[PDB]
């Protein structure tokens, strides 16, 4: 009865939630040395350190510790230490939303190359330092007590890891997996079943645990082109393994899948869906937003005379091109600038239409940070990533014809327009009631 | 002992972080206190001492970084035509001009001089420079005598700057720099050498030799920043803060974004002895975010950074319904809007005037405003000249700025009495204007859209032009001038000194 | 107040200059003055204080850089195999010995400890080799608690070592460093970050805060010599020199080489305040040679290697017509000499024994050479006991010495009274012997021309045997063996104390 | 008359030093920017600054102003300028006889990376700084004052050289020519016959002062191998110019240079050497001699025994390798540990015969000196340069004919056998009386 999630991505929580809905709260483990996470959730690297546990603080730029009067820098894309100004440090902002908050630092050495990587957690101080050989190589990464004194230190290049606990002989594993379950051991967590995202080492446990009782499911999401993976046809032909069903959330991946390899695989394909947790309904006003890292917006000069009775509110907290600020000059449209980390969100709270027509990269995760709220997403091909939730119906031409993006916008001025408007979007990216879950997950022990 | 005073460079037109500079340099002058100007920016264009003299500052006052190594110091440019043409052999012939140039010819050897004057009427040369056979190989600056020498070649058909060098005046070699694409890289001394220009102001104030009471004073951090902390730390140290002091947009109760301008001192401010402003509003606001953020607790003073010598009455006739209007003149000073207030008041009220006094950016799509606009001869583009009276001759003043730290262009206002008007922010509007007396303020919706701003500032405005106002809250300006006079500011400095000398 | 010394390294083999320097301490015990000697060098191999003990240091008296950082105070080791079993998880199986390397197995999994051993016998570890699947990953090092660590990798498959790391004594991390083709590269501490080990003794230097009270003694400027010059002027500091400072077949009247581990201190010498030679003759010359080729005179003080408690008195047999000498048998003492001596000297003196307490290789180049020649039963051959007592047994010392900038050798050969014999060479040869006190003088060609002084040698001998000197003058090497005793070398060290510190 | 060269040489000095000796005294001038000229030339860079003619201090290789506390490192060949041990300058040396004198002193930044080069004279003066740009090249040179002023700017990439000189008006050069026949006429130097060395800037002076009367002369001292440089071509057909003769010594590049020209074109030029000067005779001695860095000698041994019966001194200025003393078992086999300027001129005299088979490189010009003291120059290949002293008859390979190498010096036992050997290397060198200038320039006064 365990979560098993090799690295921590959105693409993950969105299990983690739709579960979680559908009632399995069951114990929670991450491969990956993140040490920003969600406190529901545990990994191997972390546990033994011994910082506390539902404390948010993180570092800001500024604070991270240097040398006596040296000159710290940061753009909010990154930050960086100069002695005498020369580069010394690199600082790399956390995943977060929130600027400025540290997850990793680098430094480099007197001619510029990577030497010592120090990581950072969401409690505010470095719990592993990182070391690189020549060409940048990966060397190894010693992990730290809150004291400091030893506790994790793995070789990246045979795979061996030192564990020496606190007044504990010291262990060698020899692999990474042998540690894993190691750590499944140590907590006693009940194995009767087990959920993983990945053909990874994740994955590579249950080929371990081949033997023990119980049966697992792997919840395959990455995207598949021309040929099924051969650590995946392994499920497919043989039987015994652990892992004896695959669930595929996107159905673009579920049709492609049974499309592959034929006969009898197609009983361990199943689909599902994510049910997600909408923040907010639609409200159906007249306000739209776009947001931008990069002037200008492709197909926009057009559809500002088009439809005069609407609002654009597009900005970026990054300073506005001159030849952005002359469409002003068309009052139907306000431009906000140097937006509050919650601030920005004003405009997701009084905006209920958004269109990747952006050239540039989304910023802060713009696309999906619109469909939690709900937001209809519209634009062409020239759209964003993530494009994958956005229906192919509300997708149209790369600078080509915008004006059928008006009027099929136009034609949601009444709730049933957009309800229905929403749920070809709601389901792209497969939502789903939380009833489905019960149903195809109840087959288990439940 | 004495004051030094870090700023990177100067203009003509320079900032009013640099004004505040030389406001401050003629209330030491008057303390008994000697202080030096640093200046570290490299300075051609013109000569350096032209820009330090228009200001207000002495030349014996200034240390210029690049100058203080060798014997000659800072002086006007007292070198005639004759005496340079009189350096080369044989004679011309043939001679242009235009502008400030002057060309001369000794086409035999196909080779010239390009000769630069301070300014037009006069003979006085600046720069000299000479081209062989098409291609520039020198350029000589002058003040009294050679002061520098650049050297230059070839690349891809482009006039390029390889080494420079500086003089003494037996024209003996100080140092001499190289230039790889627009950035200094290493300085020949005799007896040293460096790499970097950080560890060359390392060299400059280590020389300086500063003793236990000296006092570093620093405006700008830029590039320069580290080094003026490590070997500052033998004296005694500050930092003044001119412009606003963080990001309340990007600032949570947690977290507080500075201003790169300033945030390598505030990190790191424990290492500085005292802090300074000007508005003690913008003190209690900072040094009460200072302990809720960080929890450090510096020593941070109140001190104006301009003054009235005396608050000026203008004896000629009190010039009807004018405006009048100084900046930076750039983004920031969002001076669109004002050229949009007036030529609708334009209607209401005709005659009245506006003028403009700046040299920056846009200036040019503001003149491309007014000449399709509603203002032919209505408003007046004049540069940046000598305002010492001119304020006083003219009925109003406007600032659109969103914030200012004091403001000055407005402190000087005060002293002609004039009423202001402008938006209700921190901190030199909030200061300045009491809405009861002199001007008014506007509230204003975080936002920029035309419509709303423009209209409600003729608002207040018609409500002083007529009538009743514009008589006696050009007095209550004075009264509150009184405030803010060089015999209180004079005050705060002499006695925060040896505050500081105190231990 | 402390005195502070500097080395780069020691072992159980070691040279003249550390225990030049070892004895240097106990005379600095005497004196109350307390003393520090500082390690450079990295010493893993053996532990630091091993090496310490048996030249002879106190612990306390033994600063090692690389620790300095780490609260784990110098310590023999005191940690057993028992100690180390308790921190392994899982039982051995096999326990091979062979020699000091103890290698259990663990063969249930793929991993094993080899164990080094201090002594076979003994249940000491110094360190510990931990692998996995014949792949060595980490090593430890134990004084009296883990102080140090490597860490390993395969490169073609040979294990290559890569990062090092000091802990504290409740295991937490000190610091640790890079290791790129067999350099360190990068030391991280948590406050700091050094990209040149030899900016890493600048961040040495400014932990030991030291004041003008102090004083600092360096030895070999390898290394170090530009950082320690450098930090080293706010107190005193020293350069002592052993052996010879120059070359002079290379150096002419108009120029002067020095000896490349002397050439940065004495071109420099003007920051240094003083200068510590062997003899009084080193003094003098090169004080004649510094003010002749740059005018510069710094102060040089004389101060011996070693010393003597007493003049050492015999009663026993004084057997006459004898000879006695000590070295290693090594081709610089140019001893194959020597032997043409005893053998031509002998038909005119009847039975005189050399004694041969000495060795080295090429050593059997004396022994094949001995017995062809006509006398091979004249004279013993024997490598080594102790010394210090047998001396007055015999009559006269022999050195075939080409130069010796110091010698003790000769300092206890005064000692028991032996008249001695040596080239007039720098120096110790030459501070020891006046040609017409106490022995003679053989100047040489400059040249080896083998029979010139092969009976010019044989020559002196018979003038102190035949007669009536033999004893006259060995009475007066005790009147020079004064001036050296442990009593007076104490005066000049304590005296030099005051010498430095009282300006 | 004058000398112009472009660049002093071993060549061009032995060149200068023939023509004394016919009582040909004209003054000289070089192109090249050199501070180690001995008395009597000088340069067009040299002559202005004011450097006291006559004074020998060059500066020891510890005394380059540094800054403080920067470590100057030891001396073998170069010596190195540090901080912290980070490799901040070279100080290349001289080539002279007592080492460590400093010639060129280079400048570096924390990426090895050239940049400035600052040259010194005999005096040591810091006259001449240069400056080089991104890509390592150069850029231009000051040469300076005694007093720090300017002088000379030459611009390496227009080549225009800026004339500034005390209280006198400035003056630009179109090129390096120009500067040279500016810096004549000023001093006065007679043109009526005019000798220089190299085809380069030397070459140009002529082709601009065609008009002004009289002839001049070309001398080839640089070997040529297939055809002609193509400023050859034009000395042959023209006429007007200056230049009607050309001058080849070697009786090997000679006849070389002369087979890819018709019958018209050979009658413009002359052959003959130069002339040595000897401090002594041969005397046929049984010693020989051998001057290293380090360890060592390529069939050492096999020599030493294929000859009992003479000395083999071999000597150094450093502390000898072990391999060197172990030589030393046998009789005929001496060395010199870190010997003597006094220890060596007393070797050259005691042995006459040299040997290079030394590994590395020469030793203060030591092939040199062995053919001045006339005693039998000789070696394998893989020797050391300059081979310009050495003829086939006497040279072998890889200790292959060292068998034969013995008896052909024992061959010579004949007091005129060795002569006959001798007189072999001597007209390799191509040794001639200054009995043939004379005869061949009586035409050419
Ligand atoms: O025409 C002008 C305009 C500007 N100023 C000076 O420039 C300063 C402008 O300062 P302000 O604070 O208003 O602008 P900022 O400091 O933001 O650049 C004022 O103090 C004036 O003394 C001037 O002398 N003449
Ligand atoms: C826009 C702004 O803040 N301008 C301020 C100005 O108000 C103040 O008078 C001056 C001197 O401190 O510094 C500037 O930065
Ligand atoms: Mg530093
Ligand atoms: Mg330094």
């Amino acid at each position: 009865m365990i979560q098993l999630f090799d690295y921590y991505n959105q693409e993950t929580q969105d299990l983690h939630d739709s579960l979680l809905a559908a009632g399995y709260a069951c114990p929670t483990i991450v491969i990956e040395a993140n040490g920003f996470l969600p406190d529901d959730m545990i990994s191997p690297y972390t546990y033994f350190l011994g910082d506390e546990e539902g404390v948010d603080h993180p570092l800001f730029f500024n604070q991270v510790p240097v040398p006596p009067f040296w000159e710290i820098t940061g753009d909010h894309q990154v930050a960086r230490v100069s002695d005498m100004g020369e580069e010394r440090a690199r600082i790399h902002y956390a995943s977060q939303a929130r600027g400025r908050l540290v997850k990793q630092v680098d430094w480099l050495d007197k001619k510029g190359q990577l030497r010592l990587s120090e990581r950072y957690n969401k409690q505010g101080r470095c719990f592993a330092k990182t070391a690189y050989k020549s060409g940048q190589e990966a060397f190894n990464t010693t992990y730290y007590s809150t004291d400091g004194q030893e506790r994790i230190v793995e070789n990246h290049v045979t795979g061996d890891i030192i564990l020496t606990l606190d007044q504990e002989p010291l262990r060698i594993f020899k692999s990474r997996v042998d540690f894993i379950r190691f750590f499944l051991e140590r907590l006693d967590l009940d194995l009767d079943h087990i959920l993983f995202n990945s053909l990874a080492y994740s994955f590579l446990v249950s080929h371990s645990l081949t033997g023990r009782a119980g049966q697992d499911i792997l919840f395959w999401q990455e995207p598949l082109y021309d040929e099924l993976p051969g650590n995946m046809q392994l499920i497919l032909d043989n039987s015994q393994l652990r892992t004896q069903t695959i669930v595929i959330p996107d159905l673009a991946t579920y049709e492609k899948a049974m499309s592959l390899a034929a006969a009898d695989q197609q009983q361990k394909f199943l689909h599902l869906g994510y049910h997600y947790d909408f923040k907010r309904d639609n409200y159906l006003r007249k306000d739209a937003l776009i947001l931008t890292h990069s002037d200008q917006i492709e197909g926009l000069d057009t559809l500002v005379q088009s439809l005069p009775q609407l609002v654009f509110r597009i900005a970026a907290l990054t300073e506005m091109s001159p030849k952005l600020l002359s469409m002003l000059s068309y009052k139907n449209v306000v431009l906000y600038q140097n937006a509050s980390l919650k601030q920005i969100e004003q405009l997701y709270l009084e905006s209920d239409i958004y269109l990747d027509i952006n050239h540039g990269g989304q910023v802060l995760q713009a696309v999906r940070k619109a469909f939690e709220n709900n937001l209809l997403i519209l634009g062409f091909e020239q759209t964003l990533h993530d494009r994958h939730y956005i229906a192919q119906q509300h997708i149209f031409d790369s600078s080509q014809p915008a004006q059928l993006a008006s009027i099929l916008e136009e034609a949601l001025c009444g709730v049933e327009q957009m309800r229905s408007a929403l749920q070809a979007q709601g389901r792209h990216a497969n939502d789903v009631p939380v009833s489905l879950y019960q149903e195809t997950l109840q087959s288990l022990l439940g | 002992s004495t004051v030094y005073n870090i700023n990177l460079g100067i203009g003509w037109a320079s900032s009013g972080v640099e004004y505040a500079q030389a406001y401050r340099a003629q209330i030491l002058r008057r303390i008994q206190q000697p202080a030096k100007f640093i200046f570290m920016d490299m300075i051609l264009a013109d000569n350096i001492q032209h820009l330090t003299e228009n200001i207000g500052f002495l030349d014996e006052e200034i240390i210029w970084l690049y100058n203080y190594f060798t014997d000659i110091k800072i002086a006007p440019t007292t070198v005639t035509l004759d005496q340079v043409l009189a350096q080369v052999a044989g004679q011309p012939e043939r001679s242009e001009k235009e502008g400030k140039i002057v060309r001369y010819f000794y086409p035999q050897d196909d080779q010239f001089i390009t000769c630069y004057l301070r300014q037009e009427d006069q003979d006085f040369v600046e720069h000299v420079e000479y081209v062989s056979r098409g291609r520039l190989i020198r350029k000589d600056y002058f003040s009294y005598v050679r002061y520098a020498s650049e050297y230059f070649a070839p690349h891809n058909d482009a006039a390029t700057l390889y080494q420079r060098r500086f003089y003494h005046e037996d024209g003996s070699v100080a140092y001499d720099m190289l230039i790889e694409d627009g950035q200094e890289k290493l300085y020949r001394f005799p007896d040293r050498i460096f790499y970097s220009k950080a560890e060359l102001v390392r060299y400059f104030l280590q020389c300086l030799q500063l003793q236990a009471d000296d006092v570093v004073i620093l405006d700008r951090e830029t590039g320069i920043g580290q080094v003026v902390f490590e070997e500052s730390q033998k004296a005694k140290l500050g930092v003044v803060v001119h412009a606003e002091h963080f990001s309340e947009n990007a600032s949570s109760d947690d977290y507080i974004l500075w201003n790169n301008f300033y945030d390598y001192q505030f990190t790191n401010a424990d290492k500085v002895d005292f802090f300074i402003v000007a508005t003690e509003a913008q003190k209690r606001i900072l040094e009460q975010q200072f302990q809720h953020y960080s929890d450090k607790q510096p020593q941070i003073a109140t001190i104006p950074v301009g003054s009235l010598d005396q608050l000026t009455y203008p004896k000629e006739p009190r010039k009807p319904y004018s405006m009048i209007t100084a900046s930076r003149l750039a983004t920031e000073k969002h001076i669109d809007w004002l050229v949009a207030a007036t030529v609708q008041a334009h209607a209401q009220l005709p005659e009245l005037t506006l003028d403009i006094y700046g040299k920056g950016s846009e200036e040019d799509k503001l003149r491309r405003r007014i000449e399709e606009a509603g203002a032919q001869d209505y408003i007046r583009l004049k540069g940046h000249a000598d305002l010492s009276q001119i304020y006083a001759g003219y009925e109003l003043y406007l600032t659109a700025s969103t914030s200012e730290g004091f403001g000055l262009t407005l402190m000087e206002a005060v002293g002609s009495g004039l009423p202001l008007i402008g938006f209700d922010v921190r901190y030199g509007n909030q200061t300045f204007i009491d809405d009861g007396k002199n001007g008014y303020l506007l509230p204003v919706s975080s936002n920029h859209v035309e419509d709303q701003i423009i209209a409600a500032f003729v608002e207040k405005i018609i409500a002083l032009f007529s009538q009743g106002r514009q008589q006696e809250m050009s007095q209550h300006s004075y009264q509150v001038a009184e405030n803010y006079l060089t015999s209180r500011v004079e005050a705060a400095w002499t006695q925060l000194l040896k505050e500081v000398r105190d231990d």
